[PDB]
C-alpha cells in the first residue's frame, strides 16, 4: 500500500534525526572518557572504544538518510550512494570483528588463564573495509519505478558471485561462531567456578554442624572425610585476580598455606576419630572454625566479590554484542535474501522496520555503558566534577 | 525369539570394496558382542572379525587383517563390516553371530540368514 | 639409593603368628609414613595397615583390625607387621611402601617406592614329593598331523616345582601351566608339549619333574598307548 | 568406605596404539588419585601422581587428567615394554586408601581357534584311587574361552579347575588346561568324558571325548 509506505517513509526521519543526535551525543561522550584517560583503559576496551568511533563515522551519515527518505528519492549521486551504503558495511563487519576479538581476548584471559593494539585496530579497520569492498562495488544510484534509490543489484557472473560468498561467510558465519563458542565456554567458565567456590565452602559449614550431633565417632569421620576433600580442592581454586597473576605469588602462597593448616587440622580430628574418641574430636574441629575464620573466610570473600565482578564486567559485553545481534542482524538478512532471489506490503514494511532497527545501534551502545556499565558510568562522573567548578 | 538381519552383496572387482551391515530385533547390543563368520565351499564356518563393547576393542582373523573393518552403532542396533582389497577367495555367505554371554565366552545361539558375497 | 626390603614373609599354619620385617635405607622412619598393601595370587592390591612412627597412628582394614599390628623403630630403621589368628584369606605378597606427610609434594606421591615383596602362604597342608602322571596321546587324536603330551604334576604341597622336557632339549611349543590350588590344601600342575606326530616313534619324549622342599626328582615317560 | 571403579579391566593394543583407562571414584576424591604399573611378579611402580602429574622416570607417553570424579590414564605410543597391568588408587587419606581393581594391558593379535586335546586318566593314578582328566586348549586368542566338562552327557559344576597361561613370547596366544578331580568308584561309575570348548574365534563347539 502507498499510505501504509508514506507511513513508514514519514516515520523514518525523525526516529533517524533523533538516533544521529543521541549517539553522536553518547559516542563523543564514550570517546572523550577514552582518550582523557589511559591509565585504566584494557585491550577489550580498546575495541569496545574502536566500535564507538565506527558508530561516529555511522552517525555523521544519518542526516543524508534522512535527506533522502524524506524526500521519497535518492536525490544524491550513485557515487554518495555507495559512499553511505558502505560506511554502513564497515560500520557492520567492524562491529562483527571487533565483538570477535574482544571475545577471544577474553578467552584467553579467562577460559586458558600494550603497545602493539594500533596494529591490530588497523588490521580489524581494513578487514571491514575489504569485506566491505563488495558493498562498495556492488551499490549505485539506479531507477526503478520511477524514482532513483540507494540499493544493490547483481547486474552485468562468477568472480562477482564467488567473492561475495567467501567475504559473507569469512566475516558473518565464522566469526558468529567463535563468538558463540568463546562466550558458552566463558559463560560455562565462570559459573563452574562460582559453583566450585560455593560447594566447596558449602560442605565446609554443613559438614561441620555433623560433627557436633554425631554422638559416635562413626559419622565423625564421614564428615571429616568430604572436609579434607573440599578443602583439598578449594586450594586448587584459582581466583581471576591471581589467575592473571604467577601461581608462585606470595599473595596465593598465604591462601594455599592456610588450606595447608586446615586440612592438618582435619587429620588430627580425623586421626581422634579413628581411634573412637568423639568428644576429642569434636573439640580438634572446634579449631577448623578458627584457621577458617583468619585463612580461608578473608579469602573466600575476596575471590566471591572479584569472579562476581568479572560475571558483571562479562555481562555489559555479552549484552553489547546482543544488543549488536538484536539489531543489526535482521537487516543484514534482508539485504542478504534480496540479492538471493531475483502480501507485497509486507516485504516493504519489514525492509523498513529491519532499516530502522540497525541504524538505531548507534544511540543503544552508549544507552548500555550508561546503564550497566561497570567502567564507563565511574569515569563519566570523573569527567564531570572536574569540569563542573 | 531373537532373530537377525543383513543386506549388503554383489558382485565385485579385484581390488574392490563393499559394505554389509547387520540390525538386531529384540534385542540391545549395548551389552553384548557382535561377530561376523565366513562360509566358503570347501571351508565352512570361519571366522570373520568380532565386535565387542564401547571400549572392549575389536578383533579381526588372520586372512582379513588390515583390509576388513568392522564397526558398530549401539543406537540404531545396527553393526557393519567394511571389506576393502577383495581378493577372489572372499566369495562366500557372510553371517551375523550375537555372542549370547556377556564375558565373551563365544556362545554364538543366535544367527542371522547370510549375505551372498560372490567375487569373480 | 632409596629402597625397602621386606622379610621374614614364610610359610604358616592357620592361626598361627609371623612378623614381616620391611627394612628400608637411604631414608629414615620419622619422615617416611609407612603402610603395608598386600596382593593375594590372582588379586589386586588391597590395603592392610600404616603406621606414621614421628607420632604414633596405626590404623588397619577392617579385615584385618585386632588380628594385626604394625610398628616400627627408627634406631634399625625398619618396619614390622606381627599377624596373629591367621585364615587362608591371608595368604598374599605382603609390600610395604612410604608416603610422605603432608604437607607438600611427598604426600602427593602415594607410594612412589616399593619393596619387592614377602610371600605369607598361611596352609593346614604339610610338604609333599608329587605325583606325576603322563598324558599319554591317543592314535586318533590328529593323526599325520601334529599331537600335544605331557606329564600331569599331581598333589605337591610347596608351590616351586620345575619341569623340562627331554633334560632341556625341548623348548619350542611347551606350555608349563601355573600351579592352581587345589580343595585339599595341595597344588597341581600341567606341563604339555606339542609335537610331529610323525615324531610319535623313535624319538624318546623325557619329562623331568624336580620339586626342591621334598628333593624329589620323578623322570616320567609320555608315550603313545 | 570410598570405592574405586576401574572400567577396562582387559585392554588389548598393539605396538604404537593409544590407551585409555578411566577409573571412578565413589566420594568426591579431589585430584588425590596415583596410577601405579606391575609387571607380574614385581612391585607396583609409580606412574602418574596428583592425577595428572608425571613421576620421574616415567617416559612422556604416560598422562593423567581428572573431570570431577572421573579419573584417566593415558599412554599416547604404546611400546613393547609397557605390557603390564595398570591400578588407580584414591588416597585421600591414610587409612582410606582403596585401589582400582586392576586392568591389565595385553598385545593385541589375530584371532586364532584354540586346538583341543584331551587326555584320559594313566593308569598309575587309577592306582591310587584318584582319576584327573585334563582338556587342553593350545594357541587361542584372546583369552576368553569357556570349558564344559559334560560328564555321561550331563552339565557339571564344582569339581573342574581350569588354569591358564600367561601370553607366549613368540605368537602371543593364551593356553588353558581345565582338569576335572573325580574319586575312583565315581570314575568307574561312567565311561563317556567330554569336554566342550567355546570361543569367540570359533562358530560350534569343539567337544573331544573318549569312552572308558
Ligand atoms: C565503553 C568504554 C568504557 N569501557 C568499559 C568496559 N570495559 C570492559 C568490559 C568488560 N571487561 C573488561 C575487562 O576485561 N577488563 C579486564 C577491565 C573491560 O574493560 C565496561 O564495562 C565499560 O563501560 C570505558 C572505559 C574508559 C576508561 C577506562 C579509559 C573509557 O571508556
Ligand atoms: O548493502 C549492504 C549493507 O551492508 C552490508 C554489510 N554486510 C556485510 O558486510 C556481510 C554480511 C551480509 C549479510 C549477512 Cl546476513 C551478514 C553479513 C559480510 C558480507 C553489505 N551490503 C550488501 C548486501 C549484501 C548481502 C550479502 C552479501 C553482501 C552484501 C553487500
Ligand atoms: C569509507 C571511509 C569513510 C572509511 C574511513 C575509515 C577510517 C575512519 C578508519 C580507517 C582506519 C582507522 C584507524 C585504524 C587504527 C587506529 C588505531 C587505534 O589505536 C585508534 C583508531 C585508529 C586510528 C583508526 C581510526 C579510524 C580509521 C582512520
Amino acid at each position: 500500500l502507498q499510505e501504509v509506505r508514506q507511513f513508514s517513509r514519514a516515520f523514518v526521519p525523525i526516529a533517524y534525526s533523533l538516533i544521529c543526535v543521541f549517539g553522536l551525543l553518547g559516542n563523543i561522550l564514550v570517546v572523550i572518557t577514552f582518550a582523557f584517560y589511559k591509565k585504566a583503559r584494557s585491550m577489550t576496551d580498546v575495541y569496545l572504544a574502536n566500535m564507538a568511533i565506527a558508530d561516529i563515522l555511522f552517525a555523521l551519515t544519518l542526516p543524508f538518510w534522512a535527506v533522502s527518505h524524506a524526500t521519497g528519492a535518492w536525490v544524491f549521486s550513485n557515487a554518495t550512494c555507495k559512499l553511505l551504503k558502505g560506511i554502513y558495511a564497515i560500520n557492520f563487519n567492524c562491529g562483527m570483528w571487533l565483538l570477535t576479538c574482544i571475545a577471544m581476548d577474553r578467552y584467553i584471559a579467562i577460559v586458558q588463564a600494550l603497545p602493539r593494539s594500533k596494529i591490530i585496530c588497523l588490521v580489524v579497520w581494513g578487514l571491514s573495509v575489504i569485506i566491505s569492498s563488495s558493498t562498495f562495488v556492488f551499490n549505485q544510484k539506479y531507477n526503478t519505478q520511477g524514482s532513483d534509490v540507494c540499493e544493490p543489484k547483481y547486474q552485468t557472473i562468477r568472480w562477482k558471485l564467488l567473492m561475495l560468498g567467501l567475504e559473507l561467510l569469512f566475516g558473518f558465519f565464522i566469526p558468529l561462531m567463535f563468538m558463540i563458542f568463546c562466550y558458552t565456554a566463558i559463560v560455562k567458565t565462570l559459573r563452574r567456578q562460582l559453583a566450585d567456590l560455593e560447594d566447596n565452602w558449602e560442605t565446609l559449614n554443613d559438614n561441620l554442624k555433623v560433627i557436633e550431633k554425631a554422638d559416635n565417632a562413626a559419622q565423625v569421620k564421614d564428615a571429616l572425610t568430604k572436609m579434607r576433600a573440599a578443602a583439598l580442592d578449594a586450594q586448587k581454586a584459582t581466583p581471576p585476580k591471581l589467575e592473571d597473576k604467577s601461581p608462585d605469588s606470595p599473595e596465593m602462597k598465604d591462601f594455599r598455606h592456610g588450606f595447608d593448616i586446615l586440612v592438618g587440622q582435619i587429620d588430627d580430628a580425623l586421626k581422634l576419630a579413628n581411634e573412637g574418641k568423639v568428644k576429642e574430636a569434636q573439640a580438634a574441629a572446634e579449631q577448623l572454625k578458627t584457621t577458617r575464620n583468619a585463612y580461608i573466610q578473608k579469602y573466600l570473600e575476596r575471590a566471591r566479590s572479584t569472579l562476581q565482578k568479572e560475571v558483571k564486567a562479562i555481562r555489559v559485553i555479552i549484552a553489547v554484542v546482543l544488543v549488536f545481534l538484536a539489531c543489526q542482524i535482521p537487516h543484514n538478512m534482508v539485504l542478504l535474501v534480496t540479492a538471493a532471489n531475483l502480501s507485497e506490503k509486507l516485504i516493504a514494511y519489514t525492509k523498513t522496520v529491519t532499516e530502522v532497527l540497525a541504524f538505531l545501534h548507534c544511540c543503544l551502545n552508549p544507552v548500555l555503558y550508561a546503564f550497566i556499565g561497570q567502567k564507563f558510568r565511574n569515569y563519566f562522573l570523573k569527567i564531570l566534577k572536574d569540569l563542573w567548578c | 525369539q531373537v532373530q537377525l538381519q543383513e543386506s549388503g552383496g554383489g558382485l565385485v572387482q579385484p581390488g574392490g570394496s563393499l559394505r554389509l551391515s547387520c540390525a538386531a530385533s529384540g534385542r540391545t547390543i549395548s551389552r553384548y558382542a557382535m561377530s561376523w563368520f565366513r562360509q566358503a565351499p570347501g571351508k565352512e564356518r570361519e571366522f570373520v572379525a568380532v565386535a565387542r563393547r564401547s571400549g572392549d576393542g575389536a578383533f579381526y582373523a588372520d586372512s582379513v587383517q588390515g583390509r576388513f573393518t568392522v564397526s558398530r552403532d549401539d543406537a540404531k542396533n545396527t553393526v557393519y563390516l567394511q571389506m576393502n582389497s577383495l581378493k577372489p577367495e572372499d566369495t562366500a555367505v557372510y553371517y551375523c553371530a550375537i555372542d549370547s554371554d556377556t564375558f565373551y565366552s563365544g556362545s554364538y545361539d543366535y544367527w542371522g540368514q547370510g549375505t551372498q558375497v560372490t567375487v569373480s | 639409593e632409596v629402597q625397602l626390603v621386606e622379610s621374614g614373609g614364610g610359610l604358616v599354619q592357620p592361626g598361627g603368628s609371623l612378623r614381616l620385617s620391611c627394612a628400608a635405607s637411604g631414608f629414615n622412619v620419622v619422615d617416611f609414613s609407612l603402610h603395608w598393601v598386600r596382593q593375594a595370587p590372582g588379586k589386586g592390591l588391597e590395603w592392610v595397615a600404616y603406621i606414621s612412627s614421628s607420632s604414633g597412628s596405626t590404623s588397619y582394614a577392617d579385615s584385618v583390625k585386632g588380628r594385626f599390628t604394625i610398628s616400627a623403630d627408627t634406631s634399625k630403621n625398619t618396619a614390622y607387621l606381627q599377624m596373629n589368628s591367621l585364615r587362608a584369606e591371608d595368604t598374599a605378597v605382603y609390600y610395604c611402601a612410604r608416603w610422605g606427610y603432608w604437607p607438600g609434594e611427598p604426600w602427593w606421591k602415594a607410594f612412589d617406592y616399593w619393596g619387592q615383596g614377602t610371600l605369607v602362604t598361611v596352609s593346614s597342608a604339610s610338604t609333599k614329593g608329587p605325583s606325576v602322571f603322563p598324558l599319554a596321546p591317543s592314535s586318533k587324536s590328529t593323526s599325520g598331523g601334529t599331537a600335544a603330551l605331557g606329564c600331569l604334576v599331581k598333589d605337591y604341597f610347596p608351590e616351586p616345582v620345575t619341569v623340562s622336557w627331554n633334560s632341556g632339549a625341548l623348548t619350542s611349543g611347551v606350555h608349563t601351566f601355573p600351579a592352581v590350588l587345589q580343595s585339599s590344601g595341595l597344588y597341581s600342575l600341567s606341563s604339555v608339549v606339542t609335537v610331529p606326530s610323525s615324531s610319535l616313534g623313535t624319538q624318546t619324549y623325557i619329562c623331568n619333574v624336580n620339586h626342591k622342599p621334598s628333593n624329589t626328582k620323578v623322570d616320567k615317560k609320555v608315550e603313545p598307548k | 568406605d570410598i570405592q574405586m571403579t576401574q572400567s577396562p579391566s582387559s585392554l588389548s593394543a598393539s605396538v604404537g596404539d593409544r590407551v585409555t583407562i578411566t577409573c571412578r571414584a565413589s566420594q568426591s576424591v579431589s585430584s588425590a588419585v596415583a596410577w601405579y604399573q606391575q609387571k607380574p611378579g614385581k612391585a607396583p611402580k609409580l606412574l602418574i601422581y596428583s592425577a595428572s602429574s608425571l613421576y620421574s622416570g616415567v617416559p612422556s607417553r604416560f598422562s593423567g587428567s581428572r573431570s570431577g570424579t572421573d579419573f584417566t590414564l593415558t599412554i599416547s605410543s604404546l611400546q613393547p615394554e609397557d605390557f603390564a597391568t595398570y591400578y588407580c588408587q584414591q588416597y585421600l587419606y591414610y587409612s582410606l586408601v582403596t585401589f582400582g581393581q586392576g586392568t591389565k594391558v595385553e598385545i593385541k593379535r589375530t584371532v586364532a581357534a584354540p586346538s583341543v586335546f584331551i587326555f584320559p586318566p594313566s593308569d598309575s593314578q587309577l592306582k591310587s584311587g584318584t582319576a584327573s582328566v585334563v582338556c587342553l586348549l593350545n594357541n587361542f586368542y584372546p583369552r576368553e574361552a569357556k570349558v564344559q566338562w559334560k560328564v555321561d552327557n550331563a552339565l557339571q559344576s564344582g569339581n573342574s579347575q581350569e588354569s591358564v597361561t600367561e601370553q607366549d613370547s613368540k605368537d602371543s596366544t593364551y593356553s588353558l588346561s581345565s582338569t576335572l578331580t573325580l574319586s575312583k568308584a565315581d570314575y568307574e561309575k561312567h565311561k563317556v568324558y567330554a569336554c566342550e570348548v567355546t570361543h569367540q574365534g570359533l562358530s560350534s563347539p569343539v567337544t573331544k571325548s573318549f569312552n572308558r
